[PDB]
């Protein structure tokens, strides 16, 4: 089980190989598109209601 | 009788409002504010803030 963290974003590649006896030396790679999205997070929080003008306004900020 | 009634506003900061009541052929209203314009027959324009 391998667990993807924000790295890997937004494509990672996996190279990987064995020995035997210390001579030969066989591989592969498979390479992986991760969701390419934020890092970390980032949202405006709000209410939706129809607002009126100049009027007094309260927006969170969740980051 | 005296009616009541409450306004609510649930929203966010303040806000204001009128309401006028039409008025009937039997029931006084104690003011004249008949003010019948453009076909309509209605009260004075209260202006409260809520």
């Amino acid at each position: 089980n391998l667990h993807i963290t924000p790295d890997l974003i937004p494509s990672f590649r996996f190279v990987a190989y064995y020995q035997v006896g210390n001579n030969e030396i066989v591989a592969d790679s498979v390479w992986v598109d991760v969701k390419d999205t934020c890092m970390g997070t980032l949202v405006v929080k709000g209410d939706n209601l129809i607002q009126m003008p100049g009027a007094a306004m309260k927006i969170k900020l969740e980051g | 009788i005296q009616l009541k009634g409450t306004v609510y506003n649930y929203r966010t900061s303040g806000m204001q409002f009128c309401v006028k009541m039409s008025a009937v052929e039997g029931i006084c209203t104690s003011e004249s504010p008949v003010i019948d314009h453009q076909g309509t027959k209605s009260s004075k324009c209260v202006r409260q803030k809520v």
